[PDB]
Order: C-alpha cells, then structure tokens, then sequence
C-alpha cells in the first residue's frame, strides 16, 4: 500500500551503549565525553554488545580479550575482580577498581563486584591515572559503566543453563514513563546458582540494579544509580601446592582440576548495597557542569580453610604437625590454615566538574577543574590460624569457633582511608594537534586502629601528579601520539620507625598510534610504554622482621588490539602484549620478574552472520587466547606453563520465526577442555585454570 | 505519523533494507496487531520499527485491521 523512508548523520556517547563492538568515544581517560583517538594515554572498551557473547559470570572473564591484562591471579576464581595491569596490582591482593567514574575502595577482604550484566561497558585504562583519580596502582584501573536508562522500550528476559550446574535468569527492562520522554527508569536483575568448578563449593548470586533518569530540559540530565547485590556463596578461594599442579606428585600424578584443600563447610558471603547519581548540566555553548556522587556499605563474612602448599615446603619448616613425620611422606602431604572473618564497609564519594569550552587563537579549549573527595571505612573481626593450625592432608567438617590460642589468634581491625585532590585539565586543540595538559594535587589521610593491641599507626600525605601528550590527528583517522603520565599509592605497612611508609611513586613514558576512522567502526590500536613504580618496599639488608623503601619495579612494553564490524556478518577482536617486567632496585629480588604477570599475551576472536540462504539468523562465533609462561614466585624459582585456549559461539536469531532480536545459543569456554594452570603467586600458591564450561541461553527481547 | 529511527548498526556500516509491515488500528488512533511480513536484510530493523509504531497516533474512532505499509530505510550516498 503506502511507504515511508528514513535518512542519517550519527553521533554515540561515552555513558551510553556503543554503536557496535567497537567503541568510539569514552570518557575514563580525560573525564570527558572524547573520541579514543584524542586521548593521550591507552584504553580499551569492552562492549556490552562484546560481552553478552561470551556470556561471562565477571568482568574478569569479559576481559579476557584485552591486552595488559591478566585475568588469571586466581585462576578459576570469581571472587573478586582481581586484575593486573602491565605487571602491576594495588597491594594487599586489594584491587583497583572504578563503577560510572567512581572508585570502588575496598579494603582487606572486603572487596565489591559488579555482575556484568548490569553493565553498558568495561573500560581499562592502561598506565598512571593519579592525574585523574587520585591514589591507585601505576599503571593500572577499572572503570565500569552502568547500565542506565533508554528513550526505547526494553523488555527482555534471560535464561541460561550450563556445565557444573549453572542457572541464571536474569531481566532488564527499561522505558520512558511520559509522553514527552522525560521520567524514564531501568530495571536490571539476575539470579544466578552453580557449583565452582572445584568441589564441595558452590555459588550463588541475586542482584538488581535499579535506575532513574530525569531530564527537565535537553541540557541537563539527573539519573538515580542503584545497585544492590547478595551472595550467600561467591565459592572457592584456596590454594594448592605447586607440588600436585605445575609439578607432578612423587607418585607421580598430579591433583585433579576440581580438587579442593578445603573443608566441607567452608563458607564465604558478601553483600554490597549502593546508591548514587550522575548529574550533568549544560548551561550554554562554554560552561557545563558535572557531578557523580554515591554511598555504599558492604559486608563480607568467611569461615575459610585454606591450604599452605605440601609439607616438604620452606614455608612450613617451622611447622609441627608437618615436622613429625617420614621424609618420605612429606612430599604428598599438605599443610593447612584458616581464616574467620567479619567485615563491613562503607565508602561515600563525590566529584563535581566543571567543563568549559572556550577559544583563543585559531587553538579551542576544552578546560577541565574539579574537586574529588573520597571516604571509606572497613571494620574489621577476623581471626586466623598458623602453622598447626588444622589437620594435615594426604594427596571433613572443620570445628571453626576452636580459636585455641596455641596455633590461633585475633585480628580486630578498623581502617579509615579519605582523600581530597583538585585538578585542572586543558584539552587544547590547534587545528591539527591536541595537547593535554593536566595536574592534581592529593591530600590523602589514613588511618589504622588495632583493636586487639590499642596500637593505632596514621599518616596525611601530599602529592602532586601531572600529565602531558600530543596528539596528531591525521584527517584519515590514525592517530600517532606520545605521553607522560604520574601516580603514587601510599603504604599501609609500619617501618622499624613505626610510622607508615612513604607513597610510592609511578612514572611512565609511552608512544604510540590510534587508527579511528569515520567510514568504518574500526578501532585498530598499538601502543609501546615504560613503567617505573619507585619507592617500592623491600626488605631489611640488616636482617629484620620489617620492611624498607627505596626500591623500583619496571614495566616495559608494548601492546596492540583491534575490534571492528569488517562487514555486517562479521566481527573480529584481537591483540598482543608483551610485558618486559623486573626489579630494578630490590634488597632480595634484583633482576627478577614480578610472579604472575606473563611475558607474551595475544588473543584472536571472530564471528560470522548468515543473512541469506538457510542459515538466515545463524552466528557462529569462534576465538582463542594465548597466555605465556609466567614465573610461580618472587624468586623466580619455578615456572607456570603457557597455556592457548579457545572459545566458541552458536547463535540462532528467532526473527526468522516472528521474534526480532530474541535469540538462542550455545556458549563454549576452552572448548578442548583443556587442563591446565593459571598461575602461582608462590611456590605453595597455585591455582587452575577454568575447566571446558558450556553454557546455553535463551535471549528474548519480547 | 512519525517515522522510525534509522538503526544504530546500519547507522554505522552504511547499510540499508526495506520492511513491510502489516497492523491494526485500536478504536482511539493508536495501534495494534503489529506484524514483520518480509524485512530484507534480516533481523536489523525490525525492533527499530515496532518501537516507531508506538507514538504513531491519527483517526481514533474510524479503525480497519489488515493495512501494510512498507518502509526503507537510505543513506546519504555521499
Ligand atoms: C530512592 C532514593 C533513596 C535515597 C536514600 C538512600 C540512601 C540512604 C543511606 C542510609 C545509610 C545507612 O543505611 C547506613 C549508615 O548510616
């Protein structure tokens, strides 16, 4: 009968959903909304679109196709998010995490995690960011975005069902509440059981992540993000003997994948609770006004038996119940500790910028200042257990309110962390060049009362971090570029002085190109970089139980990773790093590598639609990512093997039977089942990696 | 008559299509029944549509079921 017709002219943002896998513009890098290419320093952008592929339970799987990066420090573990950029983590196993522009401080074990399918996109942003955010690891930082409201309706529910008992079912619905779409909201929800891959432990997660948005006018923007997540179960945490894993036993077997050194009722929860907004505001063509505040408490309860590595290992030479029986047994046997603890968190932060554009010469500027203030409070009631602790192991519940003062003591904590910082930023573009121009100065207080001694050790420091890059912008895209950027991270540890450490310091120099074009949705990028963190602590020359300053870790390299939509039936993700990492200046470890963190990294991954012919609707996706060997222990002793694993995609689209969009298919994670080891954090430390997981869904975005 | 958003992905990849649809009209000018009958290429503008038939508002009182419309969706070119 009758028709209509449609027409262009694009435009995506860095809060919002990207255009495809790969993402154009963020703003995790620079505080502002800014095309990747203008930025002068590394990122990355995992896509919603990305990771609802791969069908990850954490931003830590949904990483695995970045470069920098090392989503295995705990193996199979979902825990935590736990990551190590370009050989660097913040200390204390503690990580450095962001969620909508906001850190997320954590604190001994209270650590939180955002489930990924509440999330828009996961962005990593490579080297020193203290120019930006404050205190964190050099090199270093995870910011998520959440997902937020949408002008379109949104009504759609997940199924999935997977190996070791998995099942999640999960929702996200989001509309306009008025005619003229003002009011609009968001609700994100998911429900989540399995059993860790190990035995004995499983996990389960419930969490919804509820959103407002309110927007008076076209220039400003007010939106409600809520998160609250429960676990009564985040499964296993404990650690094997490199002698059952990396290396054979005496008999010669090795342990099997699902093993577990833990006891029957080894519990671990967490519950976190948030709430926040992000407001923005534009009040003409120059001033714009910005502000992300949020509060949250959080909780973590554990009653875990952990296993200190085999008998026969230097860390249990004082060790009794070890020490007491035949050599020869001492090889296949494993020591064992515990740990109980309660905690709860909270964390309050804002920061409220304010951004003006203005001009000059024939150079434009787009001139950034703002005001950061950061609290959190971690109380502590643990409890630990050394050396003789539980029942040794060959190769049973476990009575954990013994608390005998002969192999176990108290450990009541409470530590306060706060930090204000100012900053400037100019984002000056000459026609052709762009340089980025920044500087902030930090006031971060801490301090720490030890309950169970009166001792109470605090410390106020002062730094400054700045920033500086170039930026060529070749009207054809590529984009060369090279950069100088600072970060610090203060100590929490006491000297022989008993006054805390000095922070230590992060320098890195980095060059390299952005191709970005405006044809295609392209994003190919390399990068060659050198990392200093100074001051790192190092042990005492003239034998002590304490630490000392003073020392260098460096970090050196270069990194390159590409996404693109090639042609509308494909979609290709890949990368290579290749992280030169060592002590430079260290009392015990000079000319080592940093445990952990690999040498070489690459990953290669694609998916085909079928848009004609039978297979109409069919994706088949298919990728691998390649880990090299890494060293098990500061002393570098042994090695953990290199590992290369592949993943796989099946995906029909229920449009060609009436249901757009709506789809089911068939997830695969290290198709060929591969055995093997993640990585050691010591030689009595290790852990395995993700066994063959298959998982199928069912999409329907009704 | 207001008219569907051009897809993001297509938006992207300088990509078109046409869609036919067919509905039904609720005695009030809104709409109903809404149908995907051919969409060359697959799914890509569906979901785009059916959420632009919503606002879509003229005749209430004077309903009819069964009217296609057909809609193609076009790029600059340059
Ligand atoms: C929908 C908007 C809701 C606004 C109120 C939510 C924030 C309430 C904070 C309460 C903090 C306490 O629970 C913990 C302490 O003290």
């Amino acid at each position: 009968t009758i028709t209509v017709t449609a027409a262009p002219a694009p435009q995506e943002s860095a809060w919002g959903p990207a255009a495809t896998i790969a993402a154009r513009q963020s703003a995790t890098g620079t505080k502002t909304d800014t095309p990747i290419q203008k930025v002068p320093q590394s990122i990355s952008v995992v896509t919603a679109e990305e990771m609802a592929l791969h069908q990850p339970k954490s931003v830590k799987e949904a990483l695995s196709y970045t470069p920098g990066v090392s989503v295995g420090t705990r193996g199979a573990s979902n825990t935590y998010d736990h990551l190590i950029i370009r050989g660097f983590a913040a200390e204390g196993q503690s990580q450095n995490n962001y969620l909508n522009g906001l850190k997320l401080q954590g604190n001994f074990y209270n650590d939180a995690v955002i489930d990924p399918y509440m999330l828009e996109r996961a962005e990593i942003m490579r080297g020193p960011v203290s120019v930006l955010y404050g205190k964190s690891s050099p090199g270093g930082l995870l910011n998520m975005v959440s997902k937020r409201p949408t002008t379109e309706p949104l009504k759609e529910v997940q199924f999935k069902a997977g190996t070791d008992s998995l099942f999640q079912t999960g929702f996200d619905f989001s509309d306009s509440l008025d005619d003229d779409g003002v009011y609009s909201y968001r609700l994100t929800g998911l429900a989540r059981s399995a059993n860790a891959q190990q035995k004995g432990s499983e996990e389960q997660r419930y969490a919804i992540a509820p959103a407002f948005t309110w927007r008076p006018d076209d220039k400003t923007n007010f939106t409600f993000l809520s998160y609250f997540q429960n676990e009564p179960e985040t499964g296993y945490y404990g650690w094997l003997p490199k002698e059952g894993t990396v290396e054979p036993l005496p008999n010669g077997k090795r342990l099997p994948t699902d093993f577990n050194e833990g006891a029957k009722n080894n519990t671990y929860s967490r519950n976190e609770k948030m709430v926040g907004y992000s407001f923005d505001h534009e009040f003409n063509d120059t001033f714009t006004v910005r502000q992300n505040l949020r509060f949250a408490e959080n909780k973590t309860s554990q009653n875990s038996v952990y296993g200190y590595g085999v008998c026969s290992d230097p860390a249990n030479a004082y060790s009794k119940q070890c020490a007491a029986l035949a050599p020869a047994d001492k090889g296949h046997y494993l020591a064992r500790k515990y740990v109980v603890d309660d905690e709860k968190l909270q964390n309050f932060s804002v920061d409220t910028q304010l951004q003006s554009k203005f001009a000059t010469g024939d150079i434009d500027h787009t001139l950034l200042t703002g005001v950061d203030f950061m609290r959190m409070r971690n109380d502590i009631n643990a409890w630990f257990g050394y050396d003789d602790s539980v029942p040794l192991l060959n190769l049973t519940d476990f009575d954990f309110n013994a608390k005998d003062p002969a192999n176990s003591g108290p450990y009541r904590i409470l530590n306060k962390q706060k930090q204000t910082g100012v900053y400037v930023q100019d984002q000056a573009q000459w026609d052709k060049v762009l340089v980025t121009l920044g500087g902030r100065y930090d006031w971060a207080d801490q301090e720490s009362l030890n309950r169970v001694a009166g001792t109470t050790d605090k410390r106020d420091d002062k730094q400054f971090t700045w920033r500086g890059g170039v930026n060529y912008l070749f009207d054809n895209g590529v984009t060369p570029y090279f950069s100088y950027s600072e970060s610090f991270e203060p100590s929490s540890q006491v000297g022989k002085d008993g006054n805390i450490f000095a922070p230590s310091k992060g320098k890195q120099y980095e060059v390299g190109v952005k191709y970005v074009p405006e044809d295609r949705p392209i994003v190919v990028t390399g990068a060659v970089y050198n990392l200093t963190k100074t001051n790192n602590l190092m042990a005492d020359p003239e034998g002590s139980f304490f630490s000392v300053e003073g020392g260098e870790i460096r970090a050196r390299g270069v990194e390159i990773e590409a996404k693109a939509a090639l042609s509308a039936s494909v979609n290709v993700v890949g990368s290579y790093t290749y992280t030169d990492a060592e002590y430079t200046t260290d009392t015990t470890y000079k000319g080592n590598t940093p445990a952990q963190v690999p040498k070489h990294m690459a990953s290669l991954w694609a998916d085909y639609t079928f848009f004609d012919g039978p297979l109409s609707g069919l994706t088949l996706g298919t990728g691998g990512r390649y880990t090299g060997s890494s060293y098990g222990d500061p002393a570098n002793s042994f090695k953990v093997g290199s590992y290369t694993v592949v993943d796989a995609l099946v995906r029909y689209d229920l449009a060609r039977v009436g249901m757009a969009g709506s789809n089911v298919a068939l997830h695969v994670n290290n198709l060929f089942d591969r055995e093997y080891v993640a990585s050691c954090f010591n030689t009595y430390g290790c852990f395995w990696g993700a066994e063959r997981q298959v998982v199928a869904t069912a999409t329907f975005r009704f | 008559r207001n008219q569907p958003q051009y897809p993001a992905r297509a938006q992207a990849l300088r990509i078109e299509g046409q869609v036919k649809v067919k509905f039904d009209v609720t005695p009030d000018g809104r709409v109903d029944n809404v149908q995907i009958l051919s969409a060359k290429p697959a799914n890509m503008f569906e979901r785009e549509v059916k959420n632009a038939m919503r606002r879509w508002r003229y005749e209430p009182g004077k309903p009819g079921s069964g009217i296609v419309v057909n809609i193609l969706f076009k790029i600059n070119g340059t």
